[PDB]
Parts: C-alpha cells; sequence; structure tokens
C-alpha cells in the first residue's frame, strides 16, 4: 500500500505494515528528498517541486503514479486531500481501493449544512432552545427560564461569534436583547434572535469512534481536547476526570447508533461540550483520521490503523466492546516551532543543529530526523510526545521528566509553555476550561520562576559541572579536588552563594556552604561538553542541560528555560565590582546594505510592522543569493528599492522609522 | 590590608599584580625581581626612586604547565621603559629561550622614558631583537590593557598573537597631536586606534574581550592548546567523545542548488569535538574562517571558507590571515585541516591598485612549504587558482577528499562555452553550457585524473579524518638546504 501524507503518520503506516507484513510506498517532493518516510519506505517516487501544490496535492500525479508499485490498496493518509471524493472518484476509475469512508457518508456529514438535520434526524441531544425567532421579552425570559441556561443568545444570521450576549437572569437577558437587537439590525440585516442554552464553562469532551463494512462496531474511550489556542489544541487526554458510566455508556452506545444511520465505514469521531451538570451534544462531528488515537491506543490498545485498513478488504474487526477496558491514561503534548515568548514568532528554514528525543519509557512520533529541515509551506510541528500512565500524578510526572530530556538545537520551540501548563498547580487540581490559557495567560506569555531550593540546586549543579570540566585540561595528576566558589546569577551578582566542592570520586561530590560546613554528598552524572545532566539527591531527581559557556559565565537550563549562572573564585568576586559595564547602542533606523549585489526578492512591505527574525529581501551577488533581515523593531517608515535595482554600494534600502 | 590600589580600582581599572594573579594558579606565582632602580641621575629624576621600577617579572604556572609573563605597571612613571626595565624582560626572554618555556606579556606603557635619553632606544632594540630571534622557537603571546603608543607597538606586532581590551586600550604609531599638527584633522585616540579599528580596518589584533576576568579566563583556554616549545610535541588530552558518534546531518547540509547560500560552520562544528573551537580574528575578513580546534584529543589547525559571505571568495585580507595561520600552525607542528568552497577571486580595479598578486601568492606560499600533515574536503566547488591555492594534492598534500556532489573545473561554464567556441551559432548557450557543465563540472574528471584519493559519503567524514590524522602521526618531511626562503612580502 502507498500513503498520502509526508509527516509522522507516514512513518507510522509505514510501521503498522511491520507486524502486518506488508510491503510500502511512499512518495515524496523534492525538498524531502531526506525525510526519515523516504528511508523508512520500501519504494519511492518523487511528486515534483516541493510547493503544497505540486507536492502530494498534485492528485494527477498522485494517482498516475498509483500504477507501478502493484499494491492492491493505497493509504488515503489523514492530511492533504485524505477522504476526497475528486480523489475518490479518480481511484474509482482506476478500479483501486481507498483504505477509507464511503462517499456518501463522507459528504453527508462532513459538510457543512444538513449536519443538523443528520443531528435531529434522531434529535441525538442536539443544540437545545427555542427553536423561533422571540419577537418579545415576555418570550425571552419565559424561555430562559424554561431551561434556565445562561441565554446563549445568538443572531439567527449571524456568525463567528458575532451578535452573542451571555445571560444570566431575567434583567441581564433584557439588556442583551436590547443589545443584541442592535448590534444584528446593523451589522446583518436581521433581528430575528435566538436563544439557547448557553454552556457555563465548556470542556470540549471528544468521543472516539470505530466501524466496520461488515459489523461488530465499538465505541471507542472519549477524550479531551479542552486546551485550545487559535482554535488549535495542544494537550490531549482520554479518560477525562468527569466520567460517569451513566454518561458514557450512553455515549458509546448513541455514537454506535449514530454510526448505521449513515452507513458510515471509517469513522472519524465524534465531538461534544459537556458542563459540570454532565450533558452532551452530538455535533461538529468529525470523518477524518484523528491522530490523537495513540492515548485511547494507550488506555486500549486498539490499533486503529491495522483495523481500518483489514476493513479496506471487506472483513469484520478483530475487537467488540466487551473487551475494551482502560488500563490507567495517557497524556500527550504537541511541539511547534512557534515561539511563544516572542510574540508566538515563527521560526522556519532551520535545520537541527542537534537534537535527541526522550524515550524513558515514553512514546514520540516525528517525522524530523537529526538533520532535517522545516519549510514555510508546511506544518510546523516537531514531534507529538505522548507518555502512558494509570494516574494522573504518575503519567504527569513522566511528562514533567520527559519534557526537560528532549534536546532540540537549531531552532525555537514551545517546550517551556508546555513545561509551565503542566507545572500549574490548577491543571494539576483536575478540571478545566476551554478559556483556560488566555484566562492563565491575560498578557502575552511570562513562563513562571524559581522556588528558593530549585535555584539553589541549580547553583550547586553548576559548580560540580564546573570542577568536572575543570580536572580535564590538568595534566597527570597535578590536579585540584576542592574549591571555594561564589555564585551569584544576574549582571549585578544578585544572591552571592558562597559554595564549596571536593569530588571524592568520578560522579560524587560533597557540596556544602563553605569550609568547615555540613556536607550533603550529592551525585552529577554528566558527559564533557554534552546536554543532559542528570543529578540525583536523596530521592528527588533532576535532569538540566548544558548549552555553553565562555568561562566565566555558564548557560544552563532549568525547567526549559536559559540562565546564564556565574561561577567565580575569592578574587574574580572581589574584582568583578570594579569592571566597566557599556551600554551598546540602541540605534532604531535605516539599515543599509553590507555588499553590492542585485535584489531579485523583497519580502516585506513598505511602511508596516516588522518584527525580529524576518526576512526582508535578497540581493544575488556573483551567483549567490543573500538575505539580509530585521534584527529587531516594531515598524517601519521608508521606500523601497524597487526589484532588479543593480545599484547597492551599501545605500538604504530599507529605513526604519 | 588594600592599601594604594583604592587610587587604581577608583577609575574602575585594575592592577598588575591582579591580573597576574587572575591569570596564573592560585599559589604558583613566584616573583624574580622585586628591588630595582633606574638609576637616571638627570632632570631632577635623582629622587622618587621606586622599588619595583614598573615591571613585575615572574614564572607562574598554568594548569600544571610552566610559563613566563611579564606585567607593566601604570601607576609608576607611566609605564615608560628605560636602561632597566628593558633588563628583566631580557633576562625573562633569555631564560625561555634556553627552556622550552613560552612568554605572555601584558602592556600598559604610555612610552619611552624621556629622562634617560637613548637608553630608551637601546632597551627596545634589545627587546626587538629578543623577539626576532626567538620567533618560531617559543610561542609568544601579547595583550594590551591600557594605552600603547610610541615605538613600543612594534614588540607587540612580531609576537605571534595581539589580544586587545575593550573599553580601555588602544595602540598606534604616532599621536593624535602630530596629526592635527601636520594634517589638520582632528581625531581622538579611540578613533585613531581603538579596538575596533584594530579589530576591522587594520587587521592587526587576533581578538577583543570586554573585560579583563574574561580576558585571563579564555586565554588560560587558548594556552591550553598550545605546545611548550619548537620540539615538544603537540598536547593530547583525555576526551571522553570518540570518533564513532554518529553525523549523518551532513548529507543535508548542501543545497541542491547551486545559487544558495550556506553556514560553513554548520559542516566545522560536526567534525571537531564538543565545544572545542576557538575562532581567531572573528570580526575581520569574514569570508574566510581560522581557528584552533581538537580531533580525537588533539589539538589542530582549522581553515576553511564561507559563502555565507562575499561567497567564499578570495581577497587580499582573507590571504594575509590564513597566510600567517598557517604559517603559525606549522612552525609548531600542529596538523592542519582545511575546508574548500572558492569561485575564484576578488575582481576588481582596486584589487589591482592594491596588489592581488602579491598577497595572493601569501598563501600559496604558506600552503606549498608547510610540512605538517594536511587533510583536504572539496565540498561543493574549486575553480581556476583558487583550487590550486587551497591545498591542492599536488602541493605534497597527504590525502585529499570530495564530496558526490562537488565541482573541480577550470572556470566557469560560461567563460569555457565562450572561448570553445569563437563565432557558433547563436542560442548556443542553452545545447553547450548544460552539456559542458554535466561532463565536466563534477568530481569524476578530477577522479580520473587522480587528484582526489576517494569520493565519499559527507557521513564518514568524522570516520575518515580520525583514521587519516592518527596514521599521519610520525611523518617526517623536510625541505632543501636554506638560510632562509624569500617570501612575497
Ligand atoms: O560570470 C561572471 C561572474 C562570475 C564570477 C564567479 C566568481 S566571482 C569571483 C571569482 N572570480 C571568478 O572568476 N569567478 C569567481
Amino acid at each position: 500500500v502507498l500513503v498520502a501524507n509526508r509527516g509522522e503518520i507516514a512513518c507510522r503506516v509505514m510501521a503498522t505494515c511491520r507486524r502486518l507484513g506488508i510491503k510500502t510506498v511512499a512518495v515524496y517532493s523534492t525538498a524531502d528528498e531526506q525525510a526519515k518516510h523516504v528511508k523508512v519506505a520500501d519504494e519511492s517516487v518523487c511528486i515534483g517541486p516541493p510547493a503544497s501544490v505540486e507536492s502530494y496535492l498534485c492528485i494527477d500525479k498522485i494517482v498516475d503514479a498509483c500504477k507501478k508499485t502493484g499494491a492492491q490498496a493505497v493509504h488515503p493518509g489523514y492530511g492533504f486531500l485524505s477522504e476526497n471524493g475528486e480523489f475518490q472518484s479518480a481511484l474509482q476509475k482506476n478500479n483501486i481501493v481507498f483504505v477509507g469512508p464511503d462517499a456518501h457518508s463522507i459528504e453527508s456529514m462532513g459538510d457543512k449544512i444538513e449536519s443538523k438535520r443528520l443531528a435531529q434526524r434522531a434529535g441525538v441531544t442536539c443544540i437545545p432552545g427555542f427553536i423561533g425567532e422571540v419577537k418579545t421579552h415576555e418570550d425571552l425570559l419565559r424561555f430562559a427560564r424554561e431551561i434556565g441556561y445562561p441565554v446563549m443568545i445568538k443572531a439567527s444570521g449571524g456568525g463567528g461569534g458575532k451578535g452573542m450576549r451571555v445571560a444570566y437572569n431575567d434583567t441581564q437577558c433584557v439588556e442583551y436583547y436590547d443589545m443584541c437587537r442592535e448590534e444584528a439590525k446593523a451589522a446583518f440585516h436581521s433581528d430575528k434572535m435566538l436563544v439557547e442554552r448557553f454552556i457555563d464553562h465548556p470542556r470540549h469532551i471528544e468521543i472516539q469512534v470505530i466501524a466496520d463494512r461488515r459489523g461488530n462496531t465499538v465505541y471507542l474511550p472519549e477524550r479531551e481536547c479542552s486546551i485550545q489556542r487559535r482554535n488549535q489544541k495542544v494537550i490531549e487526554e482520554a479518560p477525562s476526570v468527569l466520567l460517569d458510566a451513566t454518561t458514557r455508556k450512553a455515549m458509546g452506545e448513541e455514537a454506535v447508533a449514530m454510526a448505521r444511520a449513515v452507513q458510515y465505514v471509517s469513522a472519524g469521531t465524534v465531538e461534544n461540550v459537556v458542563n459540570p451538570q454532565k450533558q452532551f451534544y452530538f455535533l461538529e462531528m468529525n470523518t477524518r483520521l484523528q491522530v490523537e488515537h495513540p492515548i485511547t491506543e494507550e488506555i486500549t490498545g486498539v490499533d486503529l490503523v491495522e483495523q481500518m485498513l483489514r476493513a479496506a478488504a471487506d472483513l469484520p474487526l478483530s475487537i467488540t466492546q466487551d473487551d475494551i477496558t482502560i488500563n490507567g491514561h495517557a497524556t500527550e503534548c504537541r511541539v511547534y516551532a512557534e515561539d511563544p515568548m516572542k510574540n508566538y514568532f515563527p521560526s522556519i528554514g532551520r535545520l537541527t543543529m542537534y537534537q535527541e528525543p526522550t524515550g524513558a519509557g515514553v512514546r514520540c512520533d516525528s517525522g524530523i530526523i537529526e538533520g532535517s529541515q522545516i519549510s514555510v509551506y508546511y506544518d510546523p510541528l516537531i514531534c507529538k510526545l505522548s507518555t502512558w500512565g494509570r494516574d494522573r500524578a504518575e503519567c504527569i510526572g513522566r511528562m514533567e521528566k520527559a519534557l526537560d530530556e528532549y534536546v532540540i538545537r537549531g531552532l525555537r520551540h514551545n517546550i517551556c509553555l508546555l513545561r509551565d501548563v503542566v507545572t500549574e498547580p490548577r491543571y494539576r487540581s483536575g478540571s478545566i476550561t476551554t478559556n483556560y490559557l488566555q484566562e492563565q495567560y491575560p498578557n502575552g506569555f511570562k513562563k513562571a520562576e524559581l522556588t528558593a531550593e530549585e535555584m539553589q540546586l541549580m547553583y550547586e549543579v553548576a559548580a560540580c559541572v564546573h570542577l568536572k570540566r575543570e580536572r580535564l585540561h590538568y595534566t597527570q595528576g597535578t590536579a585540584p579536588s576542592e574549591r571555594q566558589l561564589y555564585l551569584s546569577v544576574g549582571a549585578g551578582q544578585e544572591g552571592e552563594t558562597p559554595v564549596y566542592v571536593r569530588y571524592l570520586d568520578d560522579s560524587h561530590f560533597e557540596i556544602g556552604a563553605s569550609k568547615h560546613g555540613p556536607f550533603r554528598k550529592m551525585e552529577v552524572v554528566w558527559k564533557a561538553s554534552y546536554p543532559i545532566i542528570r543529578v540525583k539527591d536523596g530521592e528527588a531527581e533532576t535532569v538540566l542541560q548544558f548549552w555553553g559557556t565562555n568561562e566565566v559565565t555558564y548557560g544552563m537550563q532549568m525547567r526549559g528555560t536559559t540562565f546564564d549562572v556565574n561561577v567565580m573564585s575569592d578574587l574574580q568576586s572581589t574584582l568583578a565590582h570594579f569592571v566597566p559595564i557599556t551600554e551598546a547602542t540602541t540605534n532604531t533606523k535605516q539599515i543599509l546594505s553590507p555588499m553590492p549585489g542585485v535584489i531579485v526578492a523583497i519580502k516585506v512591505q513598505p511602511g508596516q510592522m516588522v518584527v525580529a527574525g524576518e526576512e526582508l529581501l535578497t540581493l544575488e551577488a556573483m551567483k549567490m543569493r543573500n538575505k539580509i533581515h530585521a534584527q529587531a523593531d516594531g515598524k517601519v517608515k521608508e521606500v523601497k528599492v524597487k526589484l532588479g535595482a543593480t545599484v547597492e554600494d551599501n545605500e538604504v534600502l530599507v529605513e526604519l522609522e | 590590608p588594600t592599601a594604594a590600589e583604592d587610587l587604581r580600582h577608583k577609575k574602575k581599572r585594575l592592577t598588575a599584580m591582579e591580573r597576574v594573579q587572575l591569570f596564573c594558579d592560585p599559589g604558583t606565582f613566584r616573583e624574580r625581581d622585586a628591588l630595582v632602580e633606574h638609576e637616571c641621575h638627570n632632570f631632577g629624576m635623582e629622587k622618587r626612586k621606586v622599588p619595583g621600577d614598573g615591571f613585575i617579572t615572574g614564572t607562574g604556572k598554568v594548569f600544571g604547565r610552566p610559563v613566563f609573563l611579564f606585567s607593566h605597571d601604570f601607576t609608576v612613571f607611566g609605564g615608560s621603559l628605560s636602561r632597566t626595565n628593558a633588563a628583566k624582560v631580557v633576562r625573562i626572554m633569555e631564560e625561555a629561550a634556553k627552556i622550552g618555556v613560552p612568554v605572555i606579556g601584558f602592556n600598559d606603557s604610555g612610552g619611552a622614558r624621556i629622562h634617560e635619553g637613548v637608553d630608551s632606544l637601546a632597551g627596545y632594540a634589545d627587546i626587538f631583537l629578543r623577539n626576532t630571534l626567538f620567533s618560531g622557537v617559543i610561542p609568544q603571546i601579547s595583550v594590551i590593557m591600557g594605552p600603547c603608543a610610541g615605538g613600543a607597538v612594534y614588540s607587540p606586532a612580531i609576537t605571534d598573537f595581539t589580544f586587545m581590551v575593550e573599553t580601555s586600550s588602544y595602540m598606534f604609531v604616532t599621536g593624535p597631536e602630530v596629526v592635527s599638527a601636520v594634517g589638520g584633522k582632528l581625531v581622538t585616540k579611540d578613533e585613531l586606534g581603538g579596538p575596533h579599528v584594530h579589530a576591522t580596518k587594520s587587521g592587526v589584533s587576533a581578538g577583543t574581550f570586554p573585560n579583563d576576568i574574561v580576558a585571563m579566563a579564555q586565554l588560560r583556554r587558548l594556552y591550553s592548546y598550545l605546545p611548550l616549545s619548537n620540539r615538544d610535541p603537540v598536547p593530547v588530552l583525555p576526551t571522553a567523545d570518540e570518533r564513532y558518534r554518529d553525523v549523518s546531518s551532513l548529507n543535508t547540509v548542501v543545497p541542491t542548488e547551486v545559487k544558495e547560500a550556506y553556514d560553513m560552520r554548520d559542516v566545522i562544528y560536526p567534525v571537531i569535538d564538543h565545544d572545542s573551537f576557538f575562532e581567531i580574528q572573528p570580526q575581520f575578513a569574514k569570508n574566510i574562517i581560522c581557528g584552533f580546534a581538537r580531533v580525537e584529543g588533539r589539538s589542530v589547525c582549522i581553515i576553511a571558507n564561507q559563502p555565507k559571505v562575499q561567497a567564499g571568495v578570495l581577497d587580499i585580507d582573507s590571504s594575509v590571515k590564513g597566510a600567517r595561520m598557517v604559517r603559525f600552525a606549522d612552525a609548531f607542528n600542529i596538523p592542519i585541516i582545511t575546508f574548500v568552497d572558492v569561485p575564484g577571486f576578488l575582481p576588481g580595479v582596486q584589487q589591482e591598485y592594491g596588489g592581488i598578486i602579491r598577497h595572493g601568492a601569501k598563501l600559496l606560499y604558506a600552503y606549498a612549504e608547510a610540512t605538517v600533515p594536511k587533510v583536504t574536503i572539496i565540498t561543493r566547488k574549486a575553480y581556476g587558482g583558487a583550487y590550486d591555492v587551497m591545498s591542492s594534492k599536488h602541493l605534497r598534500g597527504d590525502s585529499n577528499y570530495a564530496w558526490p556532489h562537488a565541482e573541480i573545473a577550470v572556470m566557469g561554464a560560461a567563460g569555457a562555452c565562450k572561448l570553445l567556441y569563437s563565432k557558433e551559432t547563436a542560442e548556443q548557450q542553452a545545447q553547450r553550457i548544460a552539456d559542458y557543465e554535466k561532463t565536466f563540472c563534477t568530481p569524476l574528471s578530477a577522479a580520473r585524473k587522480g587528484f582526489v584519493d576517494a569520493v565519499i559519503d559527507p557521513s564518514e567524514t568524522r570516520m575518515r579524518v580520525c583514521e587519516d590524522l592518527e596514521r599521519l602521526a610520525r611523518k617526517q618531511l623536510q625541505n632543501p638546504w636554506k638560510k632562509h626562503g624569500n617570501i612575497p612580502l
């Protein structure tokens, strides 16, 4: 079989075949000649230029290419043009298997409209509210009391969240209807309002579904997709805390009942919104192969890929709802190349200087091997880290530990945000909401700080590392074994903390306050000039990272955050006070081209916003295109140098004001 | 007790003794001479004698290995040299010539001492002669912590490496007063000879540091690389890194387009051991990189082009930089590893008006004269005389390697097509340039001739380099008998 995706899922598929003993083929674009899925595959064929359209999206190339492998079936994947009719039609022109759902169900359910029809076909507890215009305030109050809901005032013709106000009491209902009619009459030319059961605070619970072309339909355990930034989810978890069998059993039964309704074959997944009063709302249903199943597979072992490919041959499944159980729970997170602390700045075109994944009792699905890069015209996802567990505390701690052991170098990421979110006591309380993120991050993003004991431990580990790397340079036995260091982070030596060290063995020290002070005998295990640093005092265990140094300042990472600790002796400490600290030039002015050349491409527009790290234009000289970018600034005021202006000579190409 | 140094520190500056204490080991400095006077007897100098006479000379010890050093003192007479100051320095250099030990000096002198007359010139001449004679015998490093003017500037110049401190140091031959007197332009001391000027414009300073503390901390690290003398072998340090570490990221560094640029450090860093690069002259002639690095625990010399800056084109400044680095590396038996990516020489009238012919020959002379083991890797391209200059196999090179997408040709395809068909029918571009580039802009022809040993996968570079550098440990080559060469100055 041949896949249709070029991400982690492709690798997953070419991995499921291992046990299924199925030879696999994987196509690629020109830029992806070095992707892992190309080498993992048994066969590879090029699909032209790497721009999205020609790459994979070029059905004609793809379907035509499906004539040499011999494979009797070809996976549709989950992204790009997966589950598409124009594609399903073409594949049934050449009479080949789709390894996916049937057309009628797909167009009946994935369609934007008429989904409410199928929803109300059997009702299935669809959105509740007075179905019609509320012409009077009396009707609005009466229908609000009917269910005593937060009103969910929404315009009949309005969409996207415009014309919506949340009413909690009758006076609020009247005032918000008065505002809503005024807003909607001006904005959408419709005064027709509707009132529905608004949700106190949503959790966005999701229910998984599987089926088959013969029978033995099964309901998979539900999942969580509460956390969501810009309508994109981050953290997922299958057995949500607010789970009662009274609801859940009916959820599975109703999902299976809806399944046969449209004769769905390859079930996508069911979407719900759940309030603390344990309701459910079947709508916004999915018909795509969601790849958040690893979590479910961790709590079940139900290999969705194997079962769906088995059903693609008109055979029933190998599992029934009778044996499906729960053996704990799993947590999954997504690693993006999106720089959060810097206003969510995108960082692309950077191959991995060097990276190593966490592999301690955890699972990681990724398509980015060492020496791989991310283009602008693709998904900036790095890895899909998922860890098995049985308890919240157990599963989370694992994630905590596994986050710190993920070495990524060569480009930014959002691991700090994931770490801070997981460590927050609100997240460990047990329950969350969908507005959780912006509720806990009002102004931008700011990572939480360190407690006193954590900073002390970081100091101790830094001193141990300094001594260990110092002993390497000495010759033969003429080496020291004890010092007294003065650690102080910050440019002003904030909190000078005297530290000792003794190095009793290769990976054991006798850290103390100073000489003639009680000693603790911690342990540090670190390979010289490497990232990972495992330190264990008593039971507590920590993992820190070592970035680099200039022999007075150490670049060490603590809880997924970079710091610069200063490790200096008595003389250096007493002398660093008497050192000039000059301030570098802070110039917000025009930028000039360093060398002569020709401008062939421009990226930014005249007199608009500019952010740090953004490419601006590209000169070509002596057969070579450079690319001077914007180091750091907010905006510009200038006149653009036109295309093909072979002038340069250190002119003012862009002027920053 | 912190007497007499409060006046110094109040100006945000350190003292000579404090610098010496910071450089060496905690308790291994033994000051040599401390009670010496100037015995001048002129211009009312018979009084105000000083015990130290403005110099601190000792022995010290760094990383368990011996050293010699001296430091000027700015408080006493402004650091001026004399018939008596220079005697201590001469004695130290002579002793460090008998024993195979290097010398490091921290310059702070304000100029010559006028009250001694021509005795200051005598001392300067003796120091110059010692530097000239002992260059190439023991490594010499110089750091400039404060003002350095007059004719005293020449002795740091002859030394192998000169470093500078950022805020409070400068160096030049003639002061701005004379410049105003003759030309009439008002230029400040920093605008004339500041650390930035010598870092970027003149190319004299080999580096710049932000503070004295950082200067000492990194000077120790630099010292950890050098061999002790001319006859001593290259130092080898223990290291947990191993030649079997996987480097497969090199397969993707070179883009598939011939007009796109990349950073050569992405090729340099994987091959060498982790966090073991010490760049030399980082802000001058950025199209070429030179420095020191370790390969399997032994120090080597790195010289590579960079297509990031000016398409990696050789030039005057790059030629001088590479020539000096190669000469120093060969003088002390240090292996050389080079990475080649050059389209040719920089074209321009200013270049010929500035003597490209002289300067470009220096790098070729340095590469041909060298007798240390050499390893060369051609990543993408090498054209014209630039291929010859950058350690080609014909210049007694030990082992040469190429990557599968390399190109070695006489010149670009356009010029060859033009010269090979004078008045051939128009549109000849499309069906001739492509064919010529396909047939002869590839390493197959150069491999057929025997100019590259083998064509290797980019993932095997570390393995090959470690193997070759281990095997070549005991090469013995000698040049014909000469009093000395005649390099194109
Ligand atoms: O084709 C016309 C310009 C080609 C220049 C190619 C580079 S630029 C500097 C160096 N000198 C050459 O002759 N070729 C290279």
